[PDB]
């Protein structure tokens, strides 16, 4: 029974490896996501601005 | 061994090796999150100052 | 002579491991007038072993 209970629990652990991964993968998304996202609140607070000094 | 004693270990091994996966995963995207938040504030109140 | 020796003229993936995430191998020198007492004792020294892997 050594190669049944040793293969089984050791592909329990290539499954639990593969979830860590795509939660490292989710992390990654969120880092590019992050510059991106505040890429978007830059040049909109920038026209806003510039909307008051044409006003001016 | 005997059958009993077999399977005691199975299931409660099998038990951790999910509960360390389901801890690891869950850790990092908790994470992930709170880092996605800093970065963000981070590269706009820099940049805003900038602006202003 | 076991004080100095460890199998490295073969190698295969379900008597050793130290390349997973969980689980590791360790190897066990036992007596072999101990030997007995070392198949029926090794689950129970410590926690979470993969059931019916001790083998010589």
């Amino acid at each position: 029974s050594q190669k049944n209970g040793i293969a089984t629990l050791l592909q329990a652990e290539k499954e639990a490896h593969e979830i860590v991964s795509k939660a490292r993968k989710y992390r990654q998304d969120k880092l590019k996501q992050a510059k991106t996202d505040a890429a978007k609140e830059i040049d909109s607070y920038k026209i806003q601005k510039d909307k008051e000094l044409k006003e001016f | 061994l005997t059958p009993n004693q077999v399977n005691d270990e199975l299931n409660k091994m099998q038990a951790f090796i999910r509960k360390e996966a389901e801890e690891k995963a869950k850790e990092i995207q908790l994470k992930a999150d709170q880092e996605y938040e800093i970065e963000k504030t981070n590269i706009v109140r820099n940049e805003t100052n900038n602006i202003d | 002579d076991l004080s100095v020796r460890s199998l490295h003229d073969i190698v295969k993936p379900e008597d050793f491991v130290l390349n997973s995430e969980h689980l590791t191998t360790v190897l066990v020198a036992v007596p072999k007038s101990l030997k007995s007492d070392f198949e029926k004792s090794y689950e129970t020294l410590s926690k979470n072993v993969v059931p019916a892997s001790a083998s010589v």
